[PDB]
């Protein structure tokens, strides 16, 4: 025996499956319009982004 | 006090410390009414 | 036409704080790490490559900026960081802030610098998403390189202790500053200073014997301007080795292979990418300036 | 029929017009205002017929090619049409005269050793002679690695983009500037092949951050070295996107076992002309998030990359 | 330090002090803090079990 | 040697509203982002008490200021189109082939 | 609204930190103690309703 | 969104003998000192700092040449020029006329260099504006920045020999430096029989720059020690000379190195990218009877 004593720590994961609830009315959504943009241009393809 | 001890302690930290940071220039209304004043503001004229 | 954009989503607001560190910093360069319209918080300034409770250096941080693109604030709305990054061929407009005011002109040649003077003058604090975002610093070639002359004059002489107002002090035309250093990582420093002795050694070999002959005739009765930092004293080697007749082919194959390791001293001496600003005012501070990789 | 048909083409391929606004004379501002944002309200929306007027807007491209002449035997009979090209000049034999070499030729230059490079020795053995395949035509082997002038006297090219083989000389045109677009393949370009004998990665590690882009870069080295006390040399390619300041303290790691042997040969010899090392040419900036393309060949194993612009820096030395 | 509504409105939102990798070799420290999935609680009642 | 099939792969196409998850929400004919940087509506919520007869002094009634944001969602959809994508939209007018 | 009815102060707020405490180890993971029992859908019914 | 044709204002004619002289060449690549194209002629060249009364200087015109705005000529009008601007990846046209001739080799390195011949055949007089055109010396690289190969050697034996007469041979000097042998065809320069001097911002600070070289690595090595400290310099002692290692530093003291040591770090990299920073092009297509090109350029 060395002239102490000690404590150890870990951490851990656990993969667990959650149950989510959500009451009513409880956010107002917005839905805009979707868009192009076109960028990023090579010879081949033109990489466009909505 | 200091956030506690106070009635209804859910509208602490909503009420409190989230105005102070927000309330800059008093826009959180619906504007309706205008007062132009005269028949052509001009952009010159105090519009209410 | 080419729209290159990158704008920062935020999840939780600016501070009253950071909005006056951010609303007055309009125009000035920060890194990326990905190329997008999008990007996270933990990704903008130079706070990914160096840290508090991590000891930084002044090379690596330095050297890691070779491998980004860097970008161009547009705006700062209390939501969102607006950027623009840079197209290989494209002008911009750019306009420092920053609180050691140095002046540029027209027709100058700009590089980008970790922020060496101060770390607090630099780092800025964000209560609300942690992250800090440290900024680096747009300097020109005159102050880009004096500071890295700085640098590997500073780190040898930190062992030279085992000194303040020699080794640190930017001797810039006009005014002296003095940097940050108290607790870096100077191993990556460590390698260029021992990555000298794999040429200022090994330069030294293939010296001439003719251009030798010519610092005895110097410093006796020939005095020049900027020559009297030998202040009338001769180096103890300078007689030590003119003991040839001057043979010229040998000095002529001699000074063929020196003139190689001239070329390899950019690749050690490297600061990042280059800026060409063509138009410029001064009260202003506003430049004109198309990209090119470095 | 030649003007029934033929100018709907030209009716069509024209670039869009930059369209004109007039100052002066009110009510025609308005009318050219006005037939702006309904212009521009097309390359907003994600519908169908708003979308391919947003494809006539064009950058340039253009780049511009190279017509060479080889000695036929100099070219090895096939190509995997994307390689690197070299072009060695000491003298001009007749008026326009050029010599070739690809990255499967210059390891048949110097008799080097099959532990250098065990891949393609059995691969480029039926390609060339052996060694005096091209010692027939330059008596200047040794000399430029002897003095350290071999590695300025290759001009670096790029790639491929079709060869017409005859019988005595075979036309190369090659590819510049940027994007090599290929002729018996319409709409892709020609793909450059390196090997993977002789690309080294730079990124392998343990998991342990570095930043994405559009910028991986290929670097053209050169390293020296002197065995059986005879001169010569080693083709060895790299692939990085990190930067100048990085990869030639890189490049050194790299050949740190040449160096270390090296001067236990000159400690006790000065010969000035063995005191210079190498070279760095940068040949382009492939799309870093790419992908190095394993594909097998005559074994041969070779990546193949896409959309690769070109460049050529001057030859840099380093230690 | 705070009262415990923003606590309650800080911890279903923002990353941990520090927190540990997934799915590879070693317990890594966490850099690219935008795709582990973590909900440690062992913050809030400061505990070891 | 013969063919014997190559198979269709469908997407189900299942939006936002169709799911029953819209019993949660409140979904709008709503347009507008681009315009609106973010405000607030300031909430005056107001506030039911008790009445007794205390020996204390008494509670006025209180007026509580509420304090409501919006929050900025960005999402981003991208497409690839190919070289032959882009020019043969334009050519017509061959032969069965084409 | 029981647990917080006289105001926060100090002595109520650690007794609300010890109370997370017996609730986080026995009511946690629910689902899975649910198949061991006696009883059954009255304890789901007790944890969910 | 392309115009590169800039006519650029004279304020009188020309002269009637520089009518062919000038047709002698259509096509140079000349500098442009200014973003705009509304420009007076003295800020397009290199009178607004190389002239007659400015010391003769290396550096500053090695730092001016990739600071400005190149551009190509087309034709000589009697009015005025016709400059065609610079971008990254341009096209051009060049049509020679330099004395000495320079061979153009197609595909190789060719770059941008400050001249240094007699200036007889290097510059255009004109007084109508008080401005001799200069154009710049282009020469490809590998003869063109070892230029300054043969000569440099050429040039510090004529300065001990400027203190001392009992030193030097001048004939036997002359011989492997006065002729540059590149491609097998040998080029002879421009001698200077009147006293060069625009090379003592080189060579006087080559002298200085070889004086602490040996030096500096004396303590270098002993200072920094880890065992992770590089491999490579235990190798590197083959190479470093038996003198070098035999230095007393009695002589110079710590605080006294300050001022000497910075000196020499100073010219490690000033020196560095002015053999670098020679902006530079290529030719892809060339014609060797007709001296009409198609090439290409990028500054650098």
């Amino acid at each position: 025996h060395p002239g102490f004593a000690m404590t150890v720590v870990r951490t851990d994961e656990v993969l667990a499956e959650h149950i989510l609830y959500c009451s009513r009315a409880s956010t107002s959504m917005f839905v805009g319009l979707p868009s192009v943009v076109r960028r990023e241009v090579r010879s081949d393809a033109v990489t466009f982004e909505i | 006090a200091t956030l506690e001890q106070r009635p209804f302690p859910y509208l602490a930290t909503e009420a409190n410390l989230l105005t102070q940071i927000k309330e800059s220039a008093a826009d959180g209304l619906f504007k309706s009414f205008q007062l132009l004043l005269g028949k052509d503001a001009r952009e010159g004229s105090v519009r209410f | 036409a080419l729209d290159k954009s990158i704008v920062v989503n935020l999840t939780s607001r600016l501070f009253a704080d950071e909005l006056a560190a951010l609303q007055s910093k309009i125009g000035s360069v920060l890194p990326l790490g990905d190329c997008h319209r999008l990007q996270n918080i933990q990704a903008l300034g130079l706070g990914c490559v160096c840290s508090r409770e991590t000891s930084p250096d002044y090379i690596q941080i330095m050297q890691y900026l070779s491998k980004c693109t860097l970008a161009v604030l547009e705006e700062v709305r209390p939501d969102s960081l607006r950027l623009t990054r840079m197209d290989p061929s494209d002008n911009l407009q750019i306009k420092n802030v920053y609180a050691p005011f140095f002046q540029w002109d027209s027709n100058t040649q700009l590089a980008v610098l970790p922020p060496l003077f101060s770390r607090k003058d630099s780092t800025i604090v964000l209560e609300s998403n942690g992250f800090d975002i440290v900024f680096p610093m747009v300097v020109p070639q005159q102050l880009g390189h004096a500071i890295l002359q700085q640098l590997l004059v500073y780190h040898i002489y930190s062992k030279i202790s085992a000194l303040d107002l020699y080794t640190t002090n930017v001797s810039f035309m006009g005014r002296t500053y003095r940097l940050d250093v108290d607790n870096t990582d100077p191993r990556t420093a460590l390698r260029v200073l021992d990555d000298l002795s794999m040429y200022l050694c090994i330069l030294s070999a293939l010296v001439p014997r003719g251009c030798l002959r010519l610092l005895t005739a110097l410093v006796r009765h020939d005095r020049h301007p900027l020559t009297e930092v030998f202040e009338g004293v001769v180096p103890d080697e300078v007689t030590r080795i003119d003991l040839d007749q001057l043979s010229v082919p040998d000095d002529i194959t001699r000074m063929r292979v020196m003139f190689s390791y001239l070329q390899s001293l950019s690749s050690i001496f490297n600061l990042g990418p280059r800026l060409h600003v063509y138009a410029y005012s001064a009260e202003t501070l506003a430049a004109s300036c198309w990209y090119s990789p470095r | 029929e030649n003007a029934a048909r033929l100018g709907r083409q030209v009716l069509g391929l024209l670039p869009p017009p930059t369209h004109r606004v007039s100052l002066t004379r009110g009510p025609e501002f308005a009318r050219g205002v006005r037939d702006l944002l309904s212009k521009y309200a097309a390359s907003t929306r994600p519908t169908v017929g708003s979308l391919h007027e947003a494809l006539r807007q064009a950058p340039f491209r253009q780049p511009t090619y190279g017509d060479f002449l080889v000695y036929s035997q100099t070219f090895s009979p096939q190509e995997p049409l994307g390689t690197f090209l070299f072009s060695f000049k000491q003298e001009d034999n007749g008026s326009s005269m050029d010599m070739l070499l690809t990255p499967t030729s210059l390891f048949m230059l110097s008799g080097m050793e099959a532990a250098k490079a065990p891949q393609t020795h059995k691969v480029a053995g039926v390609w060339y002679g052996s060694g005096s395949g091209l010692a027939d035509f330059i008596p200047n082997l040794s000399e430029l690695m002897d003095t350290g002038e071999f590695h300025t006297l290759l001009t670096p090219v790029g790639p491929m983009v079709q060869s017409v083989h005859s019988t005595f000389v075979t036309k190369v045109t090659s590819a510049m500037k940027g994007v090599g677009l290929a002729r018996d393949e319409p709409r892709a370009h020609v793909g450059l092949t390196l090997p993977c004998d002789m690309l080294v990665d730079l990124d392998e590690s343990c998991p342990m951050r570095e930043p994405a882009g559009l910028n991986v870069t290929i670097y053209a080295s050169l390293v020296y070295l002197r065995v059986n006390q005879r001169p010569s040399m080693a083709l060895t390619f790299f692939q990085s996107g990190k930067g100048f300041a990085e990869v030639v303290a890189m490049i050194k790691d790299h050949f740190t076992d040449v160096i270390r042997t090296k001067y236990i040969q000159l400690r006790h010899e000065l010969y000035i002309n063995r005191l210079v090392f190498g070279a760095v040419c940068t040949l382009g900036t492939v799309p870093f998030d790419s992908h190095p393309v394993h594909q097998s060949l005559n074994s041969l194993p070779v990546l193949v990359f896409a959309n690769f612009e070109a460049a050529c820096g001057p030859w840099t030395v380093f230690l | 330090n705070r009262g415990l509504y923003t606590l309650v409105n800080e911890y279903s939102a923002r990353l941990a002090g520090a927190p540990a990798t997934s799915t590879t070799d070693l317990q890594y420290v966490v850099v690219n803090g935008t795709d582990v999935f973590l909900d440690q609680p062992c913050h809030m009642l400061q505990e070891a079990y | 040697e013969a063919l014997l099939g190559v198979y269709t792969n469908v997407v189900e196409f299942v939006k936002f509203l169709e799911t029953a998850l819209a019993a949660a929400c409140v979904n709008t004919e709503f347009k507008d982002l681009r315009r609106m940087i973010d405000g607030k509506i300031q909430f005056k919520i107001s506030m039911p008490t008790i009445a007794h007869g205390d020996g204390r002094r008494p509670n006025k009634q209180r007026q509580y200021i509420v304090m409501k944001a919006c929050n900025k969602h960005h999402i981003g959809a991208e497409i690839e189109l190919a070289a032959a994508d882009i020019e043969l939209l334009f050519a017509e007018k061959e032969t069965p082939l084409d | 609204p029981v647990y917080s009815e006289r105001g926060l102060k100090k002595a109520v707020k650690s007794d609300m930190v010890s109370m997370f405490k017996a609730h986080l180890i026995e009511h946690s993971f629910f689902l899975d103690k649910a198949e061991l029992m006696t009883r059954g859908k009255q304890y789901v019914l007790t944890m969910l309703s």
